[PDB]
């Protein structure tokens, strides 16, 4: 009913230290599998961070907190889902015995971990190394840390190619003093979208700069491609219309039966007049197109595409700038079809495509995929948004932060020494956010089997006196130094790390309370 | 660390309960092995006793809670589908693997090093796969050496007075079918029917096709020789 | 523990009386008022709403979370039902409320227990309250150190502290303090409010955010579009035309075309077209309008009529701004030229009115500066900053922050907050005390120690001993109330509140921390109202 006291603080603790405790064994490479029981005959043997938690039920709301804080980390980085969530478990679970047997304010434990979530980003920066973002050879070893371990491994290369053409197509990289830096935005959702086409070779995938349409052209001869495009885009079909009253006309008179026929062919070439009057070279509509209608524009010296969906139409009007206009004799000469390179209709697979590429990018492209199967188009689908995604943080930030409990440490130390120079009651709260970034290299360690103990102090002293890219091992379990064999990762997934774990650990300790209604 | 309508097995205890749960699965398989091995009963629960030697329909028909023994018997039916034979052999290599293995989880070696001294292992095995093997010839004539193979997969589940009678069938059944060349070889070629009244030392084998309906006449041939087909 | 099994009266259910149903209100009204009392001011913290789905909510406002809380005894409905009655009167402090009707119902069931009839208790409360909004009146003031200094400018920097403006907020708060002081109006029979959607906000980046201007008026983006004609006009009035439709030469329709067969009509429908637009700018002329704002432009040669009357012409102005241009020059945007079957402007009908109008040189930057219009009361910002994602920051910022200014600042009625109005009623309703000396006495002095619980709480949720600030918050307040009633004094030094931030008495209205008195005086009133309630329930049925 009611969760009064201190009571409320220990189950939203006790809830989020359970969330992180299951995929302890999740974060690494040579993370152990979890098994779980379904209320069925069923098991789930896969070890993915997200999937596994997904599957178990939970009960206490906070535990749910932590469920949607991995949707938003999915969203934001393609990896690295169980190292936010068991670095924001193990902060609350730090915070615990300052909370209630050191009786410190949640308020003075809160306004200490601001202070230690801005000191853990400016080291961040720091322990920080710049790369080279227009090397293309740099660029396909780093996203090539999402490749491996993937049937893409082989591919790796090509994998790299639709990841690096895409982004580059999609992102405007821009700065200066008057009209500011949009600080390099990038879009993977919206404008990247991709479309998979069955058959062929990876090798023939290429990312295409606007829209695809697998609709057809309706006469098959007609001109394939046009050097400065005129492109009319309506939702309304190619036919002859009727009026929205009540229509009858009576034929007495002999001679006037065979002039009626003769209108009605007449006014389905109006109909087509009135999009000629602005010299369309393109004719895109959403419904169907009449036997006549093609005839009056293949004289016309249009291109004719049928069947075309509305909510590819819309794409269509932002990479062309042509306003769907529904009636023809509404139609405006203000959108124009210009920045289309190519009509060409090249068949694609045994099925006529329509190909809307151009020679420049107008802030969107469609990638064209082929693989050997569907089930082989969809492994590069979800690979390709990975390999985009490592791409987009290095693309977002210049510089490079080692991994496997490198930076881990290297923010803890240097936690501990500001802990000696920040006098006031949010030094002990503040000496527990360090305790927690030494979490995530320690369970590396007891995930490879050595001794959590000593190979944490061991590791420790390495970033105290020597470097702080000394890290541990995936393969042998020894510690080693990063330099030697990178696994190093882009900034931006430490940043959103440590930034989103605060938001999410100060959440559940401003609640002291929680009761049942509706 | 638990809410309402819960199970956790945590801190090695779940190590030994799949232990164990291989444990009992590789003693009720252990005792079917080889032309040694036992007779089961499978009770399909419509009253219907079917006595098999075979792991695959073993497997299939009883119902395990185990997820241990879920994962074996789902492994086993793609080695079914692949190998089709050895099913109690995979079984019994994954339990006792096991055992050796639980010995080493007491004494504290972590779970990734054994597993990853299986992989190394398993590496220098098919070298040693490739190197014990022995090549047979591509000849058709081998029939003495077909006999061996048939002897093989018939004795383990037969009182090897039944082998005698398949040996003939099995051998003559692969060998008609096949044609003298490196084509290929179609199992759905023939046919499995079966008889009731007669003993089943009696199995014969058919070179051409079995059907039930006869010629209804007193006065029909019994037997023509040599006759045009329409 | 829990109060059952009548056996008397029978009946369809149960029978509680005596002290079994006066101690179950205690108990059922404290853990209803427990929630939001841990909410109670800006230091405290959000508590959790779950439903029955499972799903749930955060949320630290006490009105949505006194509505979602499940209340199953009557005493605590009462208060569910005094919230929906806060918020249907003030809109806010329904968490504040609570927490008096909460201690005032312990404090009078310690008098059940001293033999001390509840009737008393209520008339007693009663005659209190009476008193309690009288001792208001000396404490409410009207707006004041507005002049010669300014307790304004710290509302605005502690809002503003936790955006990139609070660096130089000190010199930004008196943008957002001087502004809104002078943008003062007038709307409908004497409301004497000030405009919510007034004083503009445009962003530019050319340097750092120190150099942002406060304009005495309206700030529009825009260029005399020729350098021949003059910069500055208006000397003493000037007529602003704020136009939509386009001075351009006009065409017809966009789908139609002009397929001259007759040589004569080539010449007719040519000038004709600009024959059209062409009195449509005479009109504007005639009309006296030094200055034309038009959204869709002006043709080259409509403009060069301006030129050569010194009429100032401009081209593409925001149609956003017109509107609120023309509503302070008591214009009216024409969005196309007509009335019936004529055209023309009305001479000066929707034109405005404007003192002057000069362009003023921004160092890279050029804009026309609109002052002192027939009725606006409104300015403008013109905001500098480190980028427009700063730009974007201050803006949003300064929305935040002059919202709580300009709110209190509505009421011309104020009373200090942080603890004030509780504590100081504490000294007056002690001293009242003995001005009756029979039975209430000791009803009203616990009363009026039942104020003491909204500062008390109010310092446990910042992290600060409550034992220590309210023992120090009542003692200023009784040293200043001594020397205040005699007329004499060398220093009076009342009015200080709880300062939470840094931990240390201070002045609220120095400080800033002000509440108008409409919302302390109906909450002692709603809070009483709804206790007496409470103490009126000598008997429950439960079927």
């Amino acid at each position: 009913e009611r969760t009064t006291g201190r009571q409320a603080q220990i189950s939203n603790i006790t809830a989020a230290k359970a969330v992180a405790d299951v995929i302890r064994t999740c974060l690494g490479p040579k993370a152990m599998l979890k098994m779980l029981l379904d209320p069925m005959g069923g098991l789930v043997l896969t070890n993915d961070g997200h999937a596994i938690l997904r599957e178990i039920d939970v009960a206490h709301p906070a535990a749910k907190s932590m469920l949607e804080l991995s949707r938003t980390q999915d969203e934001e980085v393609g990896d690295g889902t169980t190292t936010v969530i068991i670095l924001a478990g193990e902060i609350l679970a730090q915070c615990a015995p300052y909370l209630i047997e050191k009786n410190i304010h949640p308020v003075i434990i809160i306004q200490a971990l601001k202070k230690a979530l801005t000191d853990a980003l400016e080291v961040i920066k720091q322990v920080s190394k710049p790369v080279d973002v227009e090397n293309d050879a740099a660029m396909k070893k780093l996203i090539q840390a999402s490749i491996g371990t993937k049937y893409v491994i082989h591919w790796s290369e090509k994998m790299c190619e639709l990841a690096l053409d895409a982004v580059k197509t999609v992102r405007k990289d821009l700065g200066q003093t008057v009209e500011g830096e949009p600080n390099f935005e990038i879009d993977i959702k919206r404008y990247v979208r991709v479309e998979k086409i069955p058959g062929g070779d990876v090798l023939d995938s290429r990312v295409l700069k606007g829209v695809l349409l697998n609709k057809d052209v309706v006469h098959p001869k007609m001109s394939r491609h046009i050097e400065n495009p005129r492109v009319v885009l309506l939702d309304c079909p190619l036919e002859y219309k009727k009026g929205e009253s009540q229509t009858n006309i009576e034929i007495e008179k002999e001679e006037d039966w065979n002039r009626i026929l003769q209108i009605e062919e007449e006014q389905v070439q109006l109909m087509c007049e009135q999009i000629l009057a602005v010299r369309p070279t393109l004719v895109i509509t959403e419904k169907g197109v009449s036997d006549l209608a093609q005839h009056y524009l293949l004289k016309g010296g249009c291109s004719v595409l049928r069947r075309v969906k509305k909510s590819d139409n819309n794409r269509i009007a932002r990479v062309t700038g042509a306003t769907i206009v529904n009636r023809v004799e509404d139609l405006k000469e203000s959108d124009v079809g210009t920045n289309c390179g190519l009509f060409k209709v090249e068949m694609i697979g045994d099925e006529y495509f329509s190909f809307l590429d151009n020679c420049k990018e107008p802030k969107a492209c469609t990638i064209m995929l082929r693989g050997g199967s569907k089930d082989i188009l969809n492994e590069i689908d979800r690979n390709l948004q990975d390999a985009m995604a490592v791409a987009r943080n290095v693309m977002l930030s210049p510089s490079l932060s080692p991994g496997g409990g490198a930076t881990e440490m290297a923010v803890s130390v240097k936690l501990a020494e500001k802990a000696k120079q920040l006098e006031g009651i949010q030094q002990w709260p503040y000496q527990a956010v360090a305790d927690a970034m030494e979490c995530i290299p320690r369970t590396l360690i007891q995930n490879a089997g050595g001794d959590p103990i000593r190979l944490l102090s061991q590791l420790r002293a390495k970033h105290a006196q020597g470097n702080f890219t000394t890290g541990i091992d995936g393969d042998k379990g020894k510690i080693v130094d990063m330099v030697s064999y990178g696994i190093w990762e882009p900034e931006v997934i430490k940043q959103q790390s440590v930034k989103t774990a605060i938001e999410s650990a100060c959440l559940l300790l401003r609640v002291d309370d929680i009761v049942s209604g509706v | 660390l638990l809410n309402p309508k819960a199970e956790s097995l945590r801190r090695d205890a779940a190590l030994k309960v799949n232990v164990t749960s291989a444990e009992g699965l590789q003693s009720v398989l252990e005792t079917n092995l080889g032309p040694k091995g036992t007779l089961k009963m499978l009770v399909d629960g419509a009253g219907n006793i079917k006595l098999t030697k075979d792991g695959k329909v073993l497997l299939t028909e009883m119902q395990i809670q185990s997820p241990t023994a879920v994962l074996i018997a789902r492994a086993a039916a793609a080695q079914d589908e692949i190998t089709g034979d050895g099913t109690t052999t995979v079984v019994c290599l994954v339990g006792e693997l096991l055992r050796q293995a639980h010995r080493f989880i007491q004494e504290g070696v972590h779970p990734r090093i054994i597993t990853d001294g299986f992989e190394i292992a398993r590496k220098e095995s098919m070298k040693f796969l490739d190197e014990f093997k022995i090549s047979k010839t591509n000849l058709s004539n081998d029939r003495e050496f077909l006999l061996q193979v048939a002897r093989s997969s018939l004795l383990t589940k037969v009182d090897a007075d039944l082998t005698e009678v398949l040996t003939p069938i099995v051998t003559d059944a692969v060998l008609s079918v096949y044609d003298a060349q490196a084509d290929n070889l179609d199992l759905h070629m023939v046919e499995i029917m079966q008889m009731q009244h007669l003993s089943p030392k009696d199995t014969t084998f058919i070179k051409g096709l079995v059907l039930d309906h006869g010629g209804r006449h007193p006065d029909m041939p019994t037997r023509v020789k040599n006759a045009y087909v329409l | 523990f829990n109060n059952s099994r009548s056996d008397t009266l029978f009946l369809g259910g149960e029978k509680i009386s005596g002290d079994d149903i006066r101690n179950q209100n205690v108990l059922a009204t404290m853990a209803v008022a427990n929630v939001v009392k841990s909410s109670l001011g800006p230091v405290g913290l959000d508590k959790m709403l779950v439903d029955d789905i499972g799903d749930f909510t955060v949320t630290n406002d006490g009105a949505t979370i006194l509505s979602l809380l499940d209340v199953q005894h009557p005493a605590g409905k009462i208060l569910v039902e005094l919230a929906q009655q806060q918020d249907r009167e003030i809109g806010d402090g329904t968490t504040s409320v609570v927490i008096i009707a909460s201690e005032l119902l312990k404090r009078a069931n310690e008098l059940v227990k001293n033999k001390i009839h509840p009737t008393t208790i209520i008339t007693g409360f009663r005659v209190a309250l009476r008193e309690a909004i009288r001792f208001i009146n000396e404490v409410l003031s009207t707006s004041v150190d507005t002049l010669g200094k300014e307790t304004l400018i710290n509302i605005a920097k502690t809002s503003m502290s936790s955006k990139i403006i609070g660096a130089d907020s000190d010199f930004f708060s008196n943008m957002v303090v001087d502004a809104l002081l002078a943008v003062k109006t007038q709307n409908s029979k004497g409301e004497i409010k000030y405009p919510v959607k007034a004083v503009n906000v445009l962003k530019a980046h050319g340097k750092s955010a120190t150099e942002s201007l406060l304009v005495p008026g309206y700030a529009l983006n825009c260029t005399v579009a020729s350098q021949a004609m003059p910069k500055r006009i208006a000397g003493g009035n000037v007529k602003i035309a704020c136009l939509d439709l386009n001075l351009q030469k006009a065409r017809m329709a966009m789908g139609v075309q002009i397929n001259i067969d007759d040589p004569e009509q080539l010449e007719q429908i040519r000038k004709r077209e600009a024959g059209i637009v062409l009195e449509r700018v005479k009109k504007i002329i005639d009309a006296g309008a030094q200055v034309v704002l038009t959204t869709k432009g002006i043709d080259d040669l409509c403009l060069k009529e301006f030129v050569e009357a010194k009429i100032m012409g401009v081209r593409r102005c925001k149609k956003e701004d017109l509107r609120r241009i023309a509503r302070a020059t008591g214009a009216t945007l024409v969005s196309s030229m007509s009335n019936l079957e004529g055209e023309e402007t009305f001479e000066s009908s929707y034109l405005g009115l404007c003192d002057e109008v000069v362009q003023a040189k921004f160092s890279d930057d050029e804009c026309i500066l609109i002052k002192g219009t027939s009725k606006h009361s409104s300015s403008s910002i013109i905001l500098r900053g480190a980028n427009d994602y700063s730009l974007d920051e201050m803006e949003r910022s300064l929305h935040d922050s002059l919202s709580v200014v300009k709110r209190t600042l509505e009421s011309g009625n104020v009373v200090p907050g942080g603890g004030c109005v509780e504590a100081a009623l504490n000294i007056y309703l002690d001293n009242f005390a003995t001005t009756v000396g029979s039975r209430e006495q000791l009803a009203i002095a616990e009363f009026a120690a039942a104020l003491l619980i909204i500062p008390k709480t109010l310092a446990v949720n910042a992290a600060k001993d409550s034992s220590e600030l309210v023992a120090k918050l009542r003692s200023y307040h009784a040293a200043s109330q001594m020397a205040k009633p005699e007329d004499v004094k060398r220093r009076s030094y009342r009015n200080y509140g709880l300062d939470l931030i840094r931990g240390k008495i201070v002045d609220e209205i120095h400080a800033g921390v002000l509440e108008p008195t409409i919302s302390k005086v109906k909450s002692l009133k709603s809070a009483l109202e709804a206790c007496v309630a409470i103490l009126r329930i000598d008997t429950m049925i439960t079927v």
